[PDB]
């Protein structure tokens, strides 16, 4: 078994995790403060760059 | 020093051994080499260069020569020659023109079949120079374009960790930066695989073979390393010819394979000029790396047979472990692994690199058409206009000088900004890194910026590292390597021998700190130095194995990090804030030096070109508040223009005033006018307030600082803020659109200041809503409904075909007009298709300080103006002076940014003169200061470099030796504390507090442009929602965030008022502002634009979206 092994044969499920996970991401950092409009002290690097 | 120079004593014990160097010479050289200059071929012949080449031709002989595909005739370009410019810096600024000047080229055609020969000058037309202050003046901007920061080609060696099964793998990538790629890794498998333009991995012994390598040859010299005679036994290629065949049968499978066309392709592939090129810095690198073909000078653009076998040696060589190698034909170099971080290999693309590439792809684009038209023309007829193009050679140059990130606007903001930003090193742009990427690996500080990059100065916005400024003692190496100047040490004794070093040429050595002490003769005193190795470390070593010496202790800051005063007892995210703030100071009206400050505050006002300094000496022959005349010594006359009441690209007032009279001797490069922020010369950004550190009834509570009227009534800290104003008249299909006094529907006393044509008089006040200059359009259908019908029959006024479109003040903005501007096309101006006038008006107004306006220090100390005192509320000295500022104690300690303090007791020593009781003897404090600074009288300025100021025990030695006020009593005791009465009870305060003098700056973050609100106004086109991103009319994001917190209070009513009501609901929205101006309650809210808008695209798209109860 240990020389058979797995080849993970056409995981498709597994990519649409991985986009499911990076579509959510996208939404995360969207979700937080853009430059458009800041009212810090002055204009800090924010996660997004 | 410089001929002017006000007496400024300094508190540096050590000796400068090398002047600062031009600040302004990275902008300038580079253009200097671009373009060929006199003086420029005189500098590099006199540093060891023979024939040495400018810019321009060397992209003129790449070019150079031509030859058509049949072969019978030839053109090519020589000799750049350069005349003179079309106009003056200030006329071009005033037309909106661009200052360049007219390039000749002289070119020759020679046809083959017969021997005629052509020779005649080509106009290439307009190339944009630069003034003396390295700005490009384009459309009548002044821009700058900023130093690349790119990853120098050549051949670079890595070994990582494999994940899957432990050990490592050794792999070397040659990138040419012109050229495709060619790689040889290690795998787990002992082997050595090649793989030619990343394609699939190939055994190295075929190449070797495909280059005419045989097997005897290869297991009689590769005979140290058994990875490659593994690979040779598992290589199944018998003959070089198989090599070749067996490449191009893997490399394009497709293409039937042949001999002759697999070793064309080879051929071609890399060694080749036209295909494959290493930009004449590869080589320079790969012959430092490899050690071949040393000393002679090279100008091959390929691989040298030697240099792949030289590299597949030392890869194995680095596998094997060996730390030293050396082939035949070369010199014996050391064996160890590179990374892309250090200096070695990150070379610097300045201005004149930054335009040569664009000259070169421009002129590539000119000879596809130029050989083009020869293929197609006829012989005998054809001159060299005829078969040249210049039109898209100025196209790419115009549109790198408009649209290239690189080039942008220069920060006009103060003299600091523009010195700053010229010597910017920027890691972005064109083949460089995206804004979001590399995080934390390209940004971070590399033991190699010492000397050739500030790490403490650097933006800390999105470009936070990828961003820098070089430092003091820094110039670019013509290859294009930051390299800085050493002291040479022999026998432990210092000498005068400054070399300039790379990053690599100092890995190979053991430099030393500037502040070590030295003998008088120049031997070391102590026996242990502390010294930097060549992994970026610092250690303790013996005198005599010290190399070379720093030149000064303020080797590592830039310009602007060296004007911070006590920099070494400030923390570094502190002095990186106070730097950074120190570029954003508005000019005042009344400029002021500061009373204590470092030895930059001179040159970094002279180098920026903000002042006038007279080119030769002379004698003044008249001053005036306009221009400058004076009367050489050889009876050449000479004046300067003073540009008086300038707006800088920022809105800030930019203005000089003479500092000479009549009369006055003035030796060269002495300053005879001053610019905005600096005074007698010296850079004078901020101002110097009496300061008291106390918390005061809680009116500074959290970094909020208290301010007296005093600064409100004297302008103390008032500036000029000018803003532009352009409107345009043009045709339309209706009708041209015309400026006119006239205006309808409108009464006669609101235009009373406009002038006969319709604009407004200069010299009038002007406030928001008013107009400034008239303008009507054309309408059209009117359709009056019978509403307006009656009324205007009513009152008689007939209908209009004309709308008013008048320029009117943005709201918020206030002042004078002091200049108004007219172009038209009944003139010959230049404006754009279509547009007929165009009108600008700029209106100057006078902002005093106010609450809220931002102001700081120099070490990060920030703060908003939360209130204002009266003159008799705020705390004053026994002898009556009311403090002028008054900064919080709590906030002090925790930053960690105790240089303030230190400035303040400095100040306070400096404002009140001081005498040590010298006469007795020297103090034991008092024996190391320089005998000039034994005493000086009241208003004294001096001077703390930076990282060899004064010590605290000097500091604290003078705080009790200050002399007495006009009364005969000291304020301030010898803890640097003084007691105050308070203002509004007058009892005196229980305890001393710390009063001194400090220097603060205005900040350009006023209130008066940071404050928005909105009613109702425009709306998006689309999303019918609120439209933002101005100040005039932009509304306020709610984001999701606050909405949580909305559903968190268990606010419904409100988050659906205020998701639908005031944001794209159109139906409801009307209802809501009747209601209100009627007095009426406010209705129940509909559904919004968001949600009928989505169910009407759902239901597009075939799906039954229904609702139901
Ligand atoms: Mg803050």
């Amino acid at each position: 078994v240990d020389l058979l092994g797995r080849n993970k044969a056409a995981d498709e499920a597994a990519e649409r995790e991985r986009r499911e996970e990076e579509a959510y991401a996208a939404g995360v950092l969207d979700l937080m403060v853009d430059r458009e409009d800041l009212m810090d002290d002055e204009d800090h690097l924010l996660a997004q760059d | 020093s410089v001929p002017g120079a006000p007496n400024r004593v300094s508190f540096a014990k050590l000796r400068e051994p090398l002047e600062v160097p031009g600040l302004l010479d990275v902008q300038t050289d580079s253009f200097e080499w671009l373009v060929g200059s006199d003086r420029w071929r005189q500098a590099a012949i006199d540093r060891g260069e023979e024939n040495p080449v400018g810019g321009l031709e060397e992209v003129l002989a790449e070019l150079s020569p031509i030859e058509d595909f049949s072969g019978s005739m030839s053109l090519s370009f020589s000799d750049p020659r350069f005349d003179e410019v079309k106009a003056s810096v200030d006329e071009c600024k005033d037309k909106d023109m661009t200052y360049a000047a007219p390039l000749f080229v002289t070119a020759e055609f020679i046809n083959n079949n017969t021997g005629e020969i052509k020779s005649q000058t080509v106009f290439m037309g307009d190339f944009p120079m630069m003034t003396e202050k390295g700005t490009f003046i384009i459309n009548g901007t002044e821009r700058v374009v900023v130093s690349q920061l790119v990853r120098s080609p050549g051949v670079y060696f890595d070994e990582t960790i494999d994940k899957s099964t432990e050990k490592t793998l050794h792999s070397v990538k040659v990138i040419p930066g012109r050229g495709a790629w060619l790689e040889f890794d290690v795998d787990k498998r002992d082997t050595v695989g090649v793989r030619i333009d990343r394609k699939r991995r190939q055994p190295v012994t075929v190449l070797l073979k495909a280059l005419g390598w045989t097997n005897e040859q290869i297991v009689e010299r590769f005979g140290f390393s058994e990875i490659m005679m593994g690979t040779l036994e598992k290589d199944t290629t018998s003959g070089t010819d198989e090599a070749l065949l067996d490449i191009y049968r893997k490399l394009r499978p497709g293409e039937p394979p042949t001999k002759e066309s697999a070793q064309t392709l080879l051929e071609n592939l890399f060694f080749k000029e036209k295909r494959y090129d290493l930009a004449r810095v590869g080589r320079y690198k790969v012959n430092k790396k490899l050690g071949l073909n040393a000393g002679k000078p090279i100008t091959s653009s390929t691989l040298t047979e030697e240099d792949v076998v030289a590299t597949i040696e030392y890869l194995v060589r680095l596998h094997e472990g060996q730390t030293s190698m050396t082939v035949p034909g070369g010199v014996e170099v050391p064996v160890e692994v590179d990374d892309i971080d250090h200096f070695g290999n990150r070379r610097l693309r300045t201005v004149g690199e930054l335009i040569q590439n664009q000259i070169r792809v421009g002129l590539s684009r000119m000879e596809r058409v130029v050989r083009e038209r020869m293929t197609t023309q006829d012989v005998e007829a054809i001159t060299p206009q005829t078969l040249i193009n210049i039109r898209p050679v100025v196209a790419a140059i115009k549109e790198f000088f408009g649209t290239s990130q690189l080039s942008q606007f220069m920060d006009q903001n103060n003299p600091l900004s523009g010195l700053t930003h010229k010597r910017r090193l920027s890691a972005l742009g064109p083949g460089g890194l995206s804004r979001e990427r590399a995080g934390l690996e390209v940004r971070d500080v590399h033991p190699s910026h010492y000397g050739r990059m500030c790490p403490i100065e650097t933006p800390e916005g999105p470009n936070i590292g990828l961003i820098g400024s070089l430092s003091v003692y820094a110039r670019v190496n013509p290859f294009g390597f930051i390299e800085t100047p050493y002291r040479k040490v022999e026998n432990g004794v210092v000498t005068d021998q400054i070399d300039y070093l790379t990053a690599d040429e100092e890995d190979r050595h053991v430099v030393a700190q500037a502040n070590s002490p030295t003998d008088e003769n120049g031997r070391f005193t102590e026996d242990r130095v502390m010294v930097r190795k060549k992994g970026g470390e610092v250690e303790f070593v013996s005198a005599d194995q010290v190399d070379y010496m720093d030149v000064s202790p303020r080797q590592m800051v830039s310009v602007a990090t060296a004007m911070i005063p006590f920099l070494e007892h400030d923390d570094a995210n502190r002095a990186l804030m106070g730097a950074n703030m120190q570029r954003q100071a508005v000019p005042l009206v009344r400029s002021e030096a500061p009373l204590v400050g470092t030895g930059m505050e001179l040159r970094a006002a002279i180098d920026a070109g903000d002042v006038v300094v007279a080119d030769k000496t002379g004698v003044i022959e008249e001053v005036s508040a306009d221009y400058i005349t004076v009367m050489a010594d050889d009876g050449t006359r000479q004046s300067y223009r003073l540009r008086k009441f300038a707006r800088s690209n920022h809105g800030t007032c930019a203005n000089q005033r003479p500092i000479v009279d009549a009369g006055q001797r003035v030796e060269a490069g002495q300053v005879i006018a001053d610019g905005p922020c600096t005074q007698n010369g010296e850079m004078a950004l901020g101002k110097n307030l009496l300061v008291a550190i106390m918390p005061w009834e809680g009116h500074n509570y959290e970094d909020a600082i208290i301010l007296s009227n005093r600064l409100v009534e004297e302008d103390v800290l008032t500036s000029i803020h000018i803003e532009e104003h352009e409107i345009d008249a043009r045709d339309t299909k209706l009708g041209a659109e015309e400026i006119t006094r006239d205006i309808p529907n409108v009464s006669d006393e609101v235009l009373a200041d406009l002038d006969e044509r319709g604009i407004v008089r200069i010299g009038a006040e002007v406030r928001d809503g008013d107009i400034l200059v008239g303008k009507v359009t054309p309408k059209g259908e009117t359709e009056l409904t019978p509403e307006e019908r009656l009324l205007r029959a009513i009152f008689g006024e007939k209908a209009r075909e004309v709308r008013d479109t008048s320029l009117k003040v943005p709201h918020g903005e206030s002042g004078k007009v002091i200049g108004i501007r007219v172009f038209s096309r009944e003139d010959d101006d230049e404006l754009p298709a279509g547009v007929n006038e165009l009108v600008r008006v700029y209106v100057a107004q006078k902002r005093k300080i106010s609450d809220g306006d931002k102001l700081a220090g120099r070490h990060g100390n920030k703060g908003v103006i939360g209130k204002i005192l009266p003159v008799e509320d705020m705390p004053f000295l026994p002898d009556g002076t009311p403090v002028d500022i008054i900064l919080n104690t709590h906030g002090v300690p925790r930053r960690m940014n105790i240089g303030q303090i230190l400035e303040t007791h400095l100040g306070w020593v400096a404002k009140a003169g001081w005498n040590i009781d010298v006469a007795a003897g020297v103090p034991d404090w008092a024996s190391k200061l320089p005998e000039e600074l034994y005493s000086a009288p009241a208003d004294s300025t001096v001077a703390t470099p930076v990282f060899d100021g004064a010590q605290e025990g000097e500091l604290a030695g003078l705080l009790g030796s200050t002399l007495p006020n006009r009364d005969g009593e000291v304020m301030v005791d010898a803890d640097g504390k003084s007691t105050l009465f308070d203002g509004r009870s007058g009892e005196p305060f229980p305890y001393p507090v710390t009063v001194g003098y400090m220097y603060i700056l205005k900040l350009h973050h006023l209130v008066d442009d940071k404050i928005h609100a909105r009613s109702t106004g425009p709306y998006s086109m689309i999303t019918q929602q609120p439209l933002g991103g101005k100040a005039q009319f932009g509304g306020q994001r709610f984001g999701e965030m606050e909405c949580w917190a909305m559903q968190a209070y268990g606010a419904a009513y409100t988050l659906q008022e205020l998701l639908t009501i005031k944001s794209d609901d159109t139906v409801g929205r009307v209802k809501v502002y009747e209601a209100i101006v009627k007095g009426e309650n406010i209705p129940e809210p509909g559904i919004p634009e968001s949600f009928k808008v989505l169910l009407k695209e759902l239901q597009s798209l075939c799906l039954n979206v229904e609702v139901l109860s």
